């Protein structure tokens, strides 16, 4: 009828009274109905409280694969208003185990794929590694092989990569409704873009000691105004630092800048000369004997 | 010719008296299969020179001679030959049928006597099934099925002492085949090198096997690299009496091609289609940087210092100004470098740390460097000594 508030009011009183008794299945069911109504109102915070309670409930229960899936469907929706890839990623990780023992590869492979791909939008690549390393995630599965190749591609990125990625894949770039609530096609573009832009700076710092800004604006393929901003936000967060020398249009990534490094680097250098002298000493002595022979 | 009946029968008699062991329908039957200049057996020690050299429909008869062979000779010979002979003979359907026959038992338990692996020695009963199920299954069927067979082949390698070596042979040949089966000429180049390395110094070889390995190495070495494209194949047997067949001219053609960097030369290196792969389409840039890097590394400063002109890297590699920018960009990613090239200052200032090619101009360079390292030390010493 459209009386959202009225249906919720009656559902809220019911579930609370029932709690702690009258079947584990029955109680979890009311909570799914409730979150569905809650999300439309704006009641994301009420939805988070409901989420804590159900999460304990699903754990208690043995034989609860249906219950866990149902919780997942509710959980992703609330994260869509907020924006955490960590919430969705973690509870799905606990669903991985349950999907190997109980279910077919038909249930398991769309979930695996969605989870990694969720992490691809996610702007920091440091989660991504963890999920990819996985023993049955590095061997076989077509989608598995597509994600791992992307994982190598980021390492090497010089950000002429992104349109290559955008065109080449279209499933595994727009695929939803298979272990997640979905997300706009247009939202996938937004996220992917930010993630690459950051990762180009991130590699660029290691590989090259200096780059000029004119070259860098061309590499990202981007306007200076934006580049200055993408860089500015990153350095400020302190995942990395870089420094700009504005009248030169040169970006320093810096280099060693302290005595403490240099003393230890020196004592290393000695340590390598020494080792060479002993390896050379025994090695040469050996050479000698077999000249003899 | 008489030589199969002659050699088998006399040696068969010599190493046990007669007792159901002579076999005149064996003697005639093998006689029928191979009386050319190749023979189907040559008994006992002779089984290390003649054993099946054509499709061996004598097989059911030989199962009753495996059931005599142990007391006509030894341990090793039985496990050594009869699995490989079907495989070389291209008797794939037949190989499977014999693996059902043998399965895992040929004298185990309180028969005692230490067990090795097949295709060299008397094996692991289980290890024959495991190794050859992978060898056969790969040829037949898909890559996803192959990854799964390799994981089992890996379990069996791990689960043993390394002592008979035969099992390790099984691992390299098995594993090499997956990289052939896909596209992975670089991964295959590493695996083929290992396969040859633990094949040659212990013998046990077969003209069929060394034909695959030398030709397979030649295709893989063009098809992918990481170290350098031909210096390593001059400390790296490509035709040093492994076999010279199948036009090993290509190796020498490659070094000339690598230096000039002509497209015409790339087609005339091997033959058109097999030069391209499609492997070489990604490959030419990687291969390209390899020739440039080595040539400069020896030449520019006798000491070896990490100073290069950007210009002289372009001039030497023979590529345009943007292109080299992209190629170097990939090259730092690949490592064996680090220390931080400044892409403004036009200073290729990356640290010295890579391996140096061959025993030739390594030695020239070492003498110069030695006189200098020594001289430096001697000055310090002298001054200290005096006061």
């Amino acid at each position: 009828e459209g009386k959202i508030d009225e249906a919720a009011d009656i559902l809220c009183e019911l579930q609370v009274e029932t709690y702690g008794s009258m079947e584990m299945s029955e109680k979890i069911q009311f909570i799914l109905e409730q979150m569905e109504l809650s999300i439309l109102k704006g009641d994301y915070s009420q939805a988070t409280v409901l989420s804590r309670k159900i999460l304990k409930k699903t754990f208690k229960n043995p034989k609860y694969e249906s219950l866990k899936l149902e919780y997942y469907n509710l959980l992703v929706k609330i994260s869509l208003h907020k924006r955490e890839y960590l919430e969705v990623a973690q509870y799905l990780q606990e669903i991985y185990q349950t999907d190997a023992i109980k279910s077919d590869e038909a249930k398991w492979k769309p979930v695996l794929s969605h989870i990694v791909y969720f992490l691809v939008l996610s702007p920091y690549g440091n989660l991504q590694n963890d999920l990819i390393h996985k023993i049955q995630n590095d061997n076989n599965l077509k989608k598995l092989e597509s994600q791992e190749s992307l994982v190598k591609l980021f390492t090497t990125n010089e950000l002429m990569r992104w349109p290559i990625v955008q065109k080449t894949y279209e499933p595994v770039l727009n695929e939803d409704d298979l272990a997640f609530g979905g997300e706009a096609n247009k939202h996938h573009w937004e996220d992917l873009q930010k993630r690459v832009i950051e990762h180009n700076l991130r590699v660029i710092s290691e590989y090259y000691s200096r780059i000029t800004l004119l070259r860098l604006n061309e590499l990202l393929d981007l306007t200076e105004s934006q580049t200055e901003t993408y860089i500015s936000d990153l350095v400020n967060q302190g995942i990395i630092y870089a420094k700009v020398n504005r009248p030169a249009k040169i970006v320093n990534f810096e280099k060693p800048k302290n005595s403490s490094q240099l003393l230890n680097e020196w004592s290393h250098n000695v340590d390598e000369l020494l080792e060479h002298i002993e390896t050379i000493g025994h090695l040469i002595t050996k050479e000698e004997i077999m000249h003899g022979l | 010719m008489f030589n199969n009946h002659e050699i088998d029968t006399i040696l068969s008699t010599l190493r046990m008296e007669a007792d159901p062991s002579l076999h005149p329908l064996f003697e005639q039957f093998e006689k029928f299969y191979e009386e050319k200049l190749w023979f189907q057996l040559s008994e006992s020690l002779t089984k290390f020179f003649d054993d099946a050299k054509s499709t061996p429909l004598r097989l059911r008869l030989y199962d009753n001679f495996v059931s005599k062979f142990y007391d006509k000779i030894n341990q090793l010979s039985v496990v050594k030959y009869l699995l490989a002979s079907l495989k070389d003979s291209k008797d794939f359907d037949e190989s499977l049928k014999y693996l059902d026959d043998l399965k895992a038992q040929f004298q185990e338990l309180d028969s005692k006597k230490q067990r090795n692996n097949g295709s060299k020695d008397h094996g692991d009963g289980i290890l024959l099934i495991d190794s050859e199920i992978a060898r056969t299954y790969l040829l037949k069927n898909d890559l996803v099925k192959a990854r799964d067979l390799l994981d089992d082949l890996e379990k069996t390698l791990d689960k043993k002492d390394s002592i008979p070596l035969r099992i390790t042979n099984s691992f390299y040949s098995t594993n090499s085949q997956y990289f052939k089966f896909k596209n992975d000429f670089n991964s295959f180049y590493y695996t083929s090198l290992l396969y040859l390395s633990t094949l040659e110094p212990s013998t046990s070889i077969t003209l069929a096997e060394r034909q695959q390995l030398a030709y397979d190495l030649s295709i893989s070495a063009l098809l992918g690299d990481k170290i350098y494209n031909f210096g390593e194949l001059l400390h790296h047997p490509i035709m040093e009496t492994i076999v010279n067949d199948s036009n090993y001219d290509w190796l020498f053609q490659l070094l000339n091609a690598l230096t000039v960097g002509d497209f015409d030369k790339f087609d005339s290196l091997i033959k058109v289609q097999i030069s391209k792969i499609p492997i070489l389409a990604q490959h030419e840039s990687f291969l390209r940087q390899k020739i440039c890097l080595m040539t400069l590394i020896e030449t520019v400063f006798v000491k070896n210092i990490r100073m290069l002109s950007f210009e002289d890297i372009s001039k030497a590699t023979h590529l345009p100004k943007d292109n080299v920018e992209h190629l170097v960009m990939r090259a730092i990613s690949l490592g064996l470098l680090k220390g931080s090239i400044d892409q403004v200052n036009e200073l290729v200032t990356i640290s010295w740390v890579q391996p140096r090619i061959i025993s030739g101009d390594q030695i020239t360079k070492m003498k110069d460097r030695l006189v200098e390292w020594n001289d430096q030390v001697e000055k310090l010493g002298k001054k200290m000594e005096a006061r």
